[PDB]
């Protein structure tokens, strides 16, 4: 295998009835990628749909700052493979996670550029006449920069931070097109009324109210429900309790986000062009 | 002369060197010259091109040790007679000069011996090896036998040389000094076990001879002086380590070992009251383990048979003054004896509560426990308003010390019933002197019980509180109405809970109110309608007292009368005409007590009767006294009512006891609902338990009021083979 | 069977601030779960960076070039604290006192080639001392073991 | 109170006692009976440095302040380790 | 801050430390400490500059830069052995030995 | 002949409630109930809660409402007590 022999693991971070995912580094170059592992998707099974799809959607797409770079892949020894780009800050669901464990919360500068990132990287999978429909906190990963800076150690001493967070979305197994409408069963946490009552016209619309929530239970607030009353009171435009305060007109922005109509929420182009973040 | 290796011969600085190292040992005077000289030899000789020299050095370093150790021992040994004297002088110079020659050997034990670290040592602890090896040991057999001689005869009274003395123990110690294992466990072995042994003979040996010589009196005096010169002369000479050891090694010979025979003085000792030798046997006792319990025990036995006696013979006349006082002497006198003499040890303090407690609550095989009616009838003279009244500070220090003989009853219920029927009878006629007074005996009850025990006395203040605001609104509301005229009516009614309020009417026998009054109750209870929502007012009979008789007359004659007199006597001054019974039982009902009324009038000699008999007849006519005369013209006419009956208290004990039947089936129910499962041993020690701070409940009655609740279906037994009892809801 | 310098994982995030004071550049060592270090990118001196870290890691500063030891905090071994109101962890490096075998040691150690320590003109005994090179492992046995002297000194 | 050493070479430096006992062979050379020294095998170049180093540690020892490295030329770094051996320094 | 300085004399050398705020005529009292001498025979000198007592170590030159521990400054000291003075006269340490073949 | 100047009385109080001893609630009407005295929680001192009743027949607010609780029936009547 071509795995064993130009690929080095060094870390299992991933596991699951999908497969697995590992830290690799090749001989070639050196570099840091991650190898996806899995089984042969089964004929008429929603994997190969799946698979299909994310394989269609690396190769409209390309390459773009946003979205998790597509390298490689191959199937062999029973097993399929798959080289993406290392993103090594991680998903947001450990650091939500390891933020609450301390009671701890985010900080609302960061709450708007989670904003702008996502806001981004929707219009450009948008712009492709595609949607995401695979949103969640767990399918949003970190990348991390470092900046150095200088402190005189005699007399005066004071330092300043400043440091760069990069937000990329990945895992396009969902996507599909809006002109070929293929929706695959959301997450009940984050599914909008619309995808529920399989009503395709405004497929755009829902990614976007799905943002919201991911945004509000990045800030802090309770898990989701998963269904019943707790589920239809969120679905009619109300917000949970945060631990936290935060501005009233990003408040607003949260409440036009999780509005009922699709067409009154704004779309990903207005949000990215806004004076507010 | 460059610091890299050269080559050096070994023959002369070798004799150089051992001749500083000689000169050293010996203390002698070294020039500054030769010390700063040697250690570059030191140097030279470590390190080396062709080979190092460190190995040689050290053997003969060793060689020449052991021969000064060799000629130490030889010569101390050839002198007898003057073995310590010699070792110690020896010693003291020996340590001086290993530690300076160790001290010039920092080289050589730096580098050579903690690297290599045929085991290797310092020189410096070379040096006491090899002096522990061939002079202490070989010669230990004579050092310590010697030693502990001159310790034995500074028991006779002559002390030897303390200096040499205290260096040759510390000598052994000082042996020690570099191993971390057991750095006492030498001189350990080679001191405390002869020695410890030896003085515990011979502290024997002197006590029995002290014990048969002296009596145990002086024998007390004679062993404490002993223990503080043992505690004076471990100091002097053994080791900070051991002062304790050896104390303890006398106190198990001298006092341990005659226990019983203090134990049988025990008794002589604490029965006479002596200051002077109870003080030092308690101390000598608080050392051993056992000696402390017989002192307990006869002390509180001692404690209990004077509180008995103290109270046996008093007078009847002011029983609880003199009962109050002869408890608070009598405790009072202990407690500063046990805490002067016996250091306040808590031991004698609960010994002495122990015995109070038996003492204060003595009950006579068939009769009833007196104590709780006796100060029931103390607090009521105490409070009570009298010409001969005292002050109220005097008042309140008298309460204060009662509340200490308050806390020794043993149960309580009886005596706050006693409380609350006295303090009522008090409150209804105003006999009370102060009104904070109240307020004061009541917070002391609050603070020792709780709130629970005077709760009902709370509301009992707060009845009469607002009563006198009802009243004034009353007052106030009577002028509101536009047509009401009262004519002479003028009352206070005051406003009681009944059941917090102890006082009932036993027998319910309905009265004819008075026509002339008969406006006072109606407008009563419309004032209280319309001020109140619904709450439903009786009025008592029994307790009226307002004073009613004509005042203008030539001879007038006013007196406190009752509704019950009120009554009869409107009804016979209406008529001009006296009737006999048809009067009597048409205005009132409950004949029996209006003759008895009647006749209580006729002792007052206000009517005469015409039966010419004692006995009051159906047909016993009776005349108003034209010629009544009195002392006073406004006067109170002392009615039967005032003075109690034994019976009444045979009542009020029946309610104590179906008070204490409510109170443990309550408690019972509640231990139910802690645990579904209760053991028949366990509940009967956890009911005790529960319920013993308010008073002391019968296992008998216990298991009444629990068959009671077996009838109420509310446990559930299901056989009577293992006892389990089952709680159902 | 845990090695006593190990760190234990909580997930619980830290705020530490690292300051380069010393001239040498230093090199951050971080010991893992198992007990042994992990390296990391050397800081240029004067220079400072913020970062992430997990409370109850312990972390070691040592010499990019010779691997001499360096004091945090002065002292050996550093460990991070719950970030209060908002302030990071400070984390300072600094040189520490060397005594003048060792400071003499470092010079001799740089100018002179590894194999030619026989030829030098020198005490024969002492190359010994000059042939051996500062390594993480011995610091780390050394830390170890007052961990059990402490232990003994307490009863 | 001032101590004295002696060079090879004849030099004589003064310097206090307290800096002098850093070292633990010329304290020790102080211990006993044996106030003034004398070396007779260190040169002068070697002992103008070690006084240097002696001032030095005494005075950036346990401070807040940043501790400069102490410069050893490379000409004399042969001749002043035989003298950190010797003195114990 | 302060200096840390030294003073050489023919054979003679004295460790010394002091205030750059303090004058001469402290050091003056110093370094008498030790010669036992009166103040007005000694004469300081800095490399050739005569040293007068009213001007105060900051006027002079020496800094806390200039003269570290690790570094200390080199100052020179005259006697008057009679009624006329006698020159500065200090030599030098032993020359360094050459470096060895291999630390090349 | 006689006459009336001044007069006093005392007179307790008491509620509209036709009941016995209150079996039921095992308590007076108007002292406390087991719940209350047992549970030494916060109450009035002198009157806790007295809920009227619709049937002219009232327990204490505690102890009829768990009685209406575990059954709708009334004690004394067999009937609905509100």
């Amino acid at each position: 295998s071509r795995y064993t022999t130009e690929f080095h693991e060094l870390e299992k971070i991933g596991s699951g009835e999908f497969g697995s995912v590992f830290k690799c580094v090749k001989r070639l170059d050196g570099c840091i990628y991650a190898i996806k592992r899995s089984k042969k998707p089964l004929a008429g099974s929603v994997d190969e749909q799946n698979a299909l799809r994310e394989v269609y959607a690396h190769a409209v797409l390309g390459q773009h700052s946003h979205v998790v770079r597509y390298f490689s892949a191959w199937a062999e020894d029973d097993h399929m493979l798959i080289q993406n780009e290392y993103c090594n800050g991680g998903s947001l669901a450990d650091a939500i996670s390891e933020n609450y464990r301390i009671m701890s919360y985010f900080k609302e500068a960061e709450l708007k550029d989670l904003l702008l990132q996502v806001g981004r990287g929707l219009r450009y999978i948008h712009s492709m006449s595609l949607v995401h429909m695979d949103i969640k906190p767990s399918n949003i990963f970190i990348s991390r920069t470092s900046i150095p800076n200088a402190a005189s150690e005699e007399g005066d001493e004071d330092d300043w931070a400043s440091n760069k967070v990069m937000f990329k979305i990945g895992d396009l197994g969902h996507v599909t097109r809006i002109s070929s409408p293929q929706v695959e069963e959301g997450d009940s946490r984050f599914l909008a009324n619309e995808v529920l009552q399989e009503n395709y016209t405004h497929l755009p619309k829902a990614d976007i109210f799905a943002l919201a929530l991911t945004v509000v239970c990045a800030a802090g607030a309770e898990p989701l429900p998963r269904n019943g009353d707790q589920w239809h009171e969120i679905r009619q435009g109300r917000l949970p309790r945060i631990p936290q305060v935060l501005s009233q007109e990003f408040t607003e922005l949260l409440k036009v986000m999780i509005h009922p109509d699709p067409e009154r929420r704004p779309s990903a182009m207005a949000l990215v062009k806004h004076s507010v973040l | 002369m460059s610091l890299k290796p050269r080559v050096v011969d070994f023959d002369e600085t070798w004799n150089k060197l051992l001749t500083t190292i000689k000169a050293v040992v010996m203390l002698e005077y070294v020039e500054r010259a030769t010390w700063n000289d040697r250690f570059s030899d030191i140097y030279a000789l470590c390190v080396a091109y062709p080979e190092p020299l460190g190995e040689r050095l050290y053997t003969e370093t060793k060689i020449f040790l052991e021969n000064h150790v060799r000629h130490l021992h030889k010569r101390v040994l050839e002198s007898e007679e003057q073995v310590l004297v010699m070792y110690h002088r020896y010693w003291e110079e020996y340590s001086k000069g290993a530690d300076y020659m160790d001290c010039l050997y920092r080289y050589l034990n730096t580098q050579f011996i903690k690297k290599n670290k045929e085991p290797l040592m310092e020189i410096g602890e070379l040096a006491l090896d090899m002096w522990r090896k061939l002079m202490v040991e070989p010669l230990q057999a004579i050092l310590i036998r010697m030693l502990l001689r001159e310790i034995k005869n500074d028991r006779g009274g002559e002390d030897p040389n303390q200096k040499v003395i205290h260096g040759v123990i510390n000598s052994f110690v000082h042996v020690e000094q570099y191993k971390k294992k057991f750095p006492l466990k030498f001189y350990q072995e080679i001191f405390e076990s002869p020695f410890l042994t030896e003085t515990g003979e011979y502290y024997k040996q002197e006590a029995s001879n002290l014990l048969q010589e002296s009596n145990c009196s002086q024998y007390m005096e004679k062993v404490l002086g002993r223990l503080k010169d043992e505690e004076i002369r471990c100091r002097k000479y053994l080791h900070p380590s051991s002062y304790t050891k050896v104390i303890h090694e006398c106190q198990q010979r001298m006092v341990a070992d005659h226990l019983q025979f203090l134990h049988a003085e025990c008794h002589n000792i604490i029965r006479q009251e002596k200051k002077n030798d109870m003080a030092n046997m308690y101390v000598l006792l608080r050392a051993v383990s056992t000696g402390l319990p017989h002192m307990i025990q006869e002390l509180q036995n001692h404690i209990h048979d004077e509180g008995l006696r103290a109270t046996s013979n008093l007078t009847q006349e002011n029983m609880p003054t003199l009962f109050v006082e002869s408890v608070l002497e009598v405790h009072g006198k202990f407690v500063q004896l046990i805490n002067t003499v016996l250091n306040g040890d808590q031991h004698f303090m609960s010994a002495l509560d122990k015995a109070l407690t038996s003492v204060v609550n003595y009950r006579e095989p068939k009769s009833v426990c007196k104590a709780p009616e006796l100060l029931a009838k103390y607090c009521d003279n105490l409070l009570k308003k009298s010409a001969k009244g005292m002050t109220e500070n005097e008042v309140e220090d008298r309460l204060t010390s009662f509340i200490t003989v308050f806390k020794y009853i043993d149960d309580k219920d009886v005596f706050q019933k006693f409380y609350a029927r006295m303090l009522a009878k008090r409150l209804i006629h105003g006999l009370s002197m102060s009104m904070d007074s109240e307020e004061a005996m009541i917070n002391k009850l609050k603070q020792a019980c709780g709130y629970e025990f005077t709760s009902k006395l709370h509301r009992m203040y707060t009845d009469m509180s607002v009563s006198a605001d009802l009243n004034n609104k009353f007052n106030n509301f009577i002028k509101n109405q536009d047509t009401v005229i009262d004519l002479g009516i003028s009352f206070q009614i005051y406003v009681l809970q009944a059941g917090a309020w102890p006082l009932t009417q036993a027998p319910s026998s309905t009265f004819a109110i008075p026509q002339e009054l008969e406006k006072s109750v109606q407008m009563f209870e419309l004032f209280y309608s319309q001020h109140f929502s619904g709450r439903k007012l009786t009025w008592l009979h029994y307790l009226c007292t307002g004073e009613v008789k004509m005042n203008y007359l030539g001879k007038p004659y006013v007196a406190m009368v009752t509704t019950y007199q009120m009554a009869v006597l409107l009804a016979f001054n209406n008529s001009e005409t006296v009737s006999y019974k048809e009067l009597q039982d048409s205005t009132q009902m409950n004949e029996k007590e209006l003759t008895k009324t009647i006749k209580s009038l006729l002792d007052v000699k206000m009517i005469n009767h015409d039966s010419e008999k004692e006995d009051i007849d159906a047909e016993s006519s009776f005349s108003l006294n034209m010629n009544f005369s009195s002392k006073r013209t406004k006067f109170k006419i002392t009615t039967s009512m005032q003075k109690d009956t034994p019976q009444e208290m045979e009542q009020t004990r029946s309610a104590v006891d179906e008070d204490r039947k409510m109170y443990l089936q309550a408690a019972i129910v509640r231990i139910m609902k802690a645990r579904k499962v209760l053991r028949h041993n366990a509940l009967i020690q956890e009911v005790i338990s529960q319920s013993r701070a308010r008073f002391n409940p019968s296992i008998s009655m216990i298991k009444k009021c629990i068959e009671v609740l077996i009838d109420k279906q509310y446990i559930e037994r299901s056989q009577a083979s293992a006892d389990e009892y089952s709680y159902v809801a | 069977p845990r090695p006593v310098l190990r760190s234990v994982n909580s997930r619980e995030p830290s705020q530490v601030i690292f300051c380069n004071r010393s001239p040498r550049v230093v090199l951050p060592v971080w010991l893992n779960f198992d007990g042994e270090p992990q390296p990391y990118p050397t800081l240029p001196p004067g220079t400072g960076r913020r970062i992430h870290s997990y409370r109850g890691h312990l972390w070691l500063f040592r010499d990019a070039g010779t691997h001499d030891g360096l004091l945090v905090n002065q002292t050996e071994l550093f460990v991070p604290s719950l970030n209060v109101d908002g302030q990071p962890i400070f984390a300072n490096i600094t040189l520490p006192v060397y005594t003048l075998k060792e400071r003499c040691l470092q010079v001799v150690r740089s100018l002179v080639k590894p194999e030619n320590y026989r030829r030098l003109d020198i005490v024969r005994s002492l190359y010994e001392d000059l042939e051996d090179h500062p390594n993480v492992q011995k610091d780390l046995e050394r830390l170890t073991q007052e961990r059990i002297a402490h232990q003994r000194m307490g009863d | 109170m001032y101590v004295k050493l002696i060079s090879s070479d004849g030099h004589e430096f003064i310097v206090k006692r307290e800096h002098a006992l850093t070292s633990g062979t010329i304290k020790a050379m102080l211990s006993g009976p044996g106030n003034e020294v004398n070396f007779r095998e260190i040169p002068s170049h070697v002992l103008s440095k070690v006084c240097m180093y002696f001032t030095y540690k005494v005075r950036y020892t346990n401070s807040s302040t940043e501790i400069p490295e102490f410069p050893i030329a490379p000409e004399i770094a042969l001749e002043l380790l035989m003298a950190a051996n010797f003195l114990d320094c | 801050m302060d200096v840390f300085l030294m003073i050489r004399r023919h054979k003679t050398t004295i460790f010394t430390d002091a205030k750059e705020s303090s004058t001469v005529f402290e050091l003056k009292r110093i370094v008498e400490g030790i010669l036992k001498r009166p103040p007005d025979e000694q004469r300081l000198y800095k490399d050739d500059q005569l040293l007068d007592d009213g001007k105060t170590l900051g006027e002079c030159g020496f800094t806390s830069q200039t003269a570290r521990p690790q570094a200390p400054a080199t100052v020179g000291l005259a006697f008057r052995a009679d009624d006329t003075f006698e020159a500065l006269c200090i030599e030098p340490f032993s020359s360094p030995p050459e470096l060895p073949d291999v630390m090349k | 002949r006689f006459e009336v100047k001044k007069w006093n009385a005392v007179a307790l109080w008491a509620w509209d409630i036709v009941v016995d001893n209150c079996a039921i609630c095992r308590n007076h009407i108007m002292d406390l109930c087991i719940e209350c005295q047992a549970n030494q929680a916060s109450a009035t001192s002198e009157e806790c809660t007295v809920a009227w009743g619709v049937c002219n027949h009232a327990f204490h607010f505690h102890c009829i409402s768990r009685w209406l609780k575990t059954r709708q029936v009334c004690p004394l009547d067999n009937r609905e007590w509100e």
